[PDB]
C-alpha cells in the first residue's frame, strides 16, 4: 500500500533527521556566544521538542545554521505527521466502504 | 592505556611559531571534540579552542588575543594546535583533551611545556649526592642527585625507573644566567642501601635525552 | 559568558574533617558543572560530573553538589592526597568556561 | 465502525496515559535538582499541556526518563488526534457519498 | 529601557599594549551590541556589530566578545590613530540606545 510505504518511509527519514538534526544543531551552535544547544544529548531532546511542536522553550538555537536545521526537523514532524493521518484515514475509508459491501 | 599524547617540551624564539600534536587512541567517536586549554605557571585553566576532527570545524576563545590555529588528521588521528607570532605571555603548559560532546573533559594529555625564549637548549648535567664519610644514621638514608644547568623546562627524574617513589621530593627548578638547576631527594631505609641498588634517571625532553646516574657511597 | 567564582582561593583543613569548595555561577547553568583535581606537575582529573554524578576510580569519598548558580566539592574525611587546585568548569552555555580555582592546604 | 473503535480506543488510551504520564514524570524528576516537574497536580497539567503541544514552557522534565516520559505523552497526544481526524474524515467522506446517492 | 555601562569612562594606555572597553547591559541582550570609534570631530564609524562580527575595512586589531549582559571591545597593539571616543550600542529591545562612551587616551 502506498499510503503505508509513505507512512514508514517519513517515520525512518524523521527519526534520521531527528539524530542527524542533534548532530548539526551542535555543530551550527558552537562558536556562538550564548549558545545552549551545545551537547549532542540536550540537543537529541531539542530535536524531538521541535518535530513535535511542543514548545517548550528550555532549548531553541540561536544561529542561522541551527534555526535552518530546526527548520528542516519542523518540516520532517509536520510532513510524518500529515502522512501518517491521511494514511490512517485512508485506511480507515478502505475499510468503512468495505463494511457497506461497496 | 595513554588516551592522548603530547610532547613534554617545545623552545620557542620570540616572534617565531610551533605546531604542537595531540595524538589520540582508545574509544574514537565521530562525535568527538579535541580541546586545548592553557596553564601558565602557578595560575589557573584557560579555555582556547575546541576543533570537531571528523568535520574539520574549529572554534576559538574569542575573548583572548587569537594565536592558535587548530587542524586534524583524520588518518593518524592527531590534533594539531598552530601557534604564532608568540611572546613570553604565551609561555606556558598547553594541554589536550577529549570531549564526548557532553561537556566535561574526561581525558587530558600530560601537556606541552612551551617556552619562548632566545636563549638555547641544554642537556643537564646529572651529578651524585651521597653523604660524607663523617655523617652518622638512624633507621633511613637520605640520598639525592643535581640536575644542574638545562634549558628550557622541564624535566622528569626518576628513582630506579619508577619503581622507587615512596619518600622522593623533586624540588622546583631556579632560573639563573638563562639555565635551570634542581635536586631531587630520595630515603631509603639504611640497611638496604648500598646493597640494593638506587639510581636517578632524569629524562630531558626538549634535547631528546634521558639520562642514568647510580648513587654509590663515597 | 559564564563566569565562575571560587570561593575561598585557599582552603585550610584538618586531616579527617569534611571540606567543601564552592563555585557560584553568573547565571542559572541547571547542573551543568563539573570538577577536575590538579596535583602539583599533574594534569587535571575529572571528579565528579554534572554537579553531582561520580566518575569511576574517583574516593567514595568526593561528592558534588548544587543547581542553578550555586555549587559545592564536598570531600569527606580528608587526607593528604588530597592536597591540590580544584577546578569547576560549566558546559552550559557556549563557549565553556572554568572558574580560577581553590588550592586545598593541610 | 473500526474508526470510532480507533478513536474510542486512543482518548482512553490518551487519558491513562495523562494520568500515568503524570505519576511517572514525578518519579523521575524528584532526585534531579531543579526539577520542578515533582507534584502530582502540576505534573497532570504538564501532561495534558505536552499531549495537546500547546508550549508554555512554565514545566517540563530536566531527566532522561521525565524526556522519555514527556515523549510517550506527545506521540499519544499527536496519535490520538490524527485517528479523530481520520475518523471524522471517514465518517464525512462515507456520507458526502450516501448524500449523492453513490 | 536598556541601560549600557561603559567602564571607565578614561582609558589610558601604553603604544603597543592590548586595550580592553567594557560595556554591560541592564539586562540580557543576547550579543546585540555594535561598536562605534568617533575621533575627533568626525562621525561614528561602525567597527564590531553583533558583540564580535568583524566589519569590512576595519583593522584586523580590533576585536570584540561577550553575550547576555557583558561586552568588551579589544584593541591588540594601540596607536595614535586608535585615540578616540568608544561607544556600544544595542538592538536587542526598542528602543535602541547608546552606551556613554570610553575615551582612549595614549
Ligand atoms: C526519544 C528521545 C529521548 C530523549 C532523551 C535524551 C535526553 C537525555 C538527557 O537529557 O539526560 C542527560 C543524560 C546525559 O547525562 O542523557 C544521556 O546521557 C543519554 C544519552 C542520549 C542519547 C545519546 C546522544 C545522542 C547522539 C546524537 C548525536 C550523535 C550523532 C550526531
Ligand atoms: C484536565 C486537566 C486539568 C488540569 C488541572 C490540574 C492542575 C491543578 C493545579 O495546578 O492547581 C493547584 C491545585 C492543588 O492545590 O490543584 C489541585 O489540587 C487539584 C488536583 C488535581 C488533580 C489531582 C492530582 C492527579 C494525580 C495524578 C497522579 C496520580 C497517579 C499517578
Ligand atoms: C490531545 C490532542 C492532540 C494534540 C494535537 C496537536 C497537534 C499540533 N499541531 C500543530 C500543527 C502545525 C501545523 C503547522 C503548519 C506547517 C507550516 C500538529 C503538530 C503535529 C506534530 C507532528 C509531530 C510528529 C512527530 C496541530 C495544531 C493545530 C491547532 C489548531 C488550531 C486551530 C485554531
Ligand atoms: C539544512 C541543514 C543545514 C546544515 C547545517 C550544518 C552546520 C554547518 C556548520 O556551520
Ligand atoms: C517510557 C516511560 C519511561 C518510564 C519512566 C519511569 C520512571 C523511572 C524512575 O526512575
Ligand atoms: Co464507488
Ligand atoms: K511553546
Ligand atoms: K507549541
Ligand atoms: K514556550
Ligand atoms: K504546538
Amino acid at each position: 500500500a502506498l499510503h503505508w510505504r509513505a507512512a514508514g518511509a517519513a517515520t525512518v527519514l524523521l527519526v534520521i533527521v531527528l539524530l542527524a538534526g542533534s548532530y548539526l544543531a551542535v555543530l551550527a551552535e558552537r562558536g556562538a556566544p550564548g549558545a545552549q544547544l551545545i551537547t549532542y544529548p540536550r540537543a537529541l531532546w531539542w530535536s524531538v521538542e521541535t518535530a513535535t511542536t511542543v514548545g517548550y522553550g528550555d532549548l531553541y538555537p540561536v544561529t542561522l545554521w541551527g534555526r535552518c536545521v530546526a527548520v528542516v526537523v519542523m518540516v520532517a514532524g509536520i510532513t510524518s505527521f500529515g502522512l501518517v493521518t491521511a494514511a490512517l484515514a485512508t485506511w480507515f475509508v478502505g475499510r468503512e466502504q468495505e463494511r457497506r459491501g461497496h | 592505556q595513554v588516551q592522548l599524547q603530547q610532547p613534554g617540551a617545545e623552545l620557542v624564539k620570540p616572534g617565531a611559531s610551533v605546531k604542537l600534536s595531540c595524538k589520540a587512541s582508545g574509544y574514537t567517536f565521530t562525535s568527538d571534540w579535541i580541546h586545548w586549554v592553557k596553564q601558565r605557571p602557578g595560575h589557573g585553566l584557560e579555555w582556547i579552542g575546541e576543533i570537531i576532527p571528523s568535520y574539520g570545524r574549529a572554534n576559538y576563545n574569542e575573548k583572548i588575543q587569537k594565536k592558535a590555529t587548530l587542524t586534524a588528521d583524520k588518518s593518524s588521528s592527531t590534533a594539531f594546535m598552530q601557534l604564532s607570532s608568540l611572546t613570553s605571555e604565551d609561555s606556558a603548559v598547553y594541554y589536550c583533551a577529549r570531549e564526548r560532546g557532553d561537556g566535561y573533559f574526561a581525558v587530558w594529555g600530560a601537556g606541552t611545556t612551551v617556552t619562548v625564549s632566545s636563549a638555547k637548549t641544554t642537556p643537564p648535567s646529572v651529578y651524585p649526592l651521597a653523604p660524607g664519610s663523617a655523617a652518622q644514621t638512624n633507621s633511613m638514608v637520605t640520598l639525592g642527585c643535581l640536575v644542574k644547568g638545562y634549558f628550557p623546562e622541564p624535566v622528569t627524574v626518576t628513582w630506579n625507573s619508577g619503581s622507587l617513589s615512596s619518600g622522593v621530593h623533586t624540588f622546583p627548578a631556579v632560573l639563573q644566567s638563562d639555565l635551570y638547576t634542581l635536586s631531587s631527594s630520595v630515603t631509603v631505609p639504611s640497611s638496604s642501601w648500598p646493597s640494593e641498588t638506587v639510581t636517578c634517571n632524569v629524562a630531558h625532553p626538549a634535547s631528546s635525552t634521558k639520562v642514568d646516574k647510580k648513587i654509590v657511597p663515597r | 559568558d559564564i563566569l565562575l567564582t571560587q570561593s575561598p582561593a585557599i582552603l585550610s583543613v584538618s586531616p579527617g574533617e569534611r571540606v567543601s569548595f564552592s563555585c557560584r555561577a553568573s547565571q542559572s547553568i541547571g547542573t551543568d558543572i563539573h570538577w577536575y583535581q590538579q596535583r602539583t606537575n599533574g594534569s587535571p582529573r575529572l571528579l565528579i560530573k554534572y554537579a553531582s554524578e561520580s566518575i569511576s576510580g574517583i574516593p567514595s569519598r568526593f561528592s558534588g553538589s548544587g543547581s542553578g548558580t550555586d555549587f559545592t566539592l564536598s570531600i569527606n574525611s580528608v587526607e593528604s592526597e588530597d592536597i591540590a587546585n580544584y577546578y569547576c568548569q560549566q558546559s552550559n552555555r557556549w563557549p565553556f568556561t572554568f572558574g580560577s580555582g581553590t588550592k586545598l592546604e593541610i
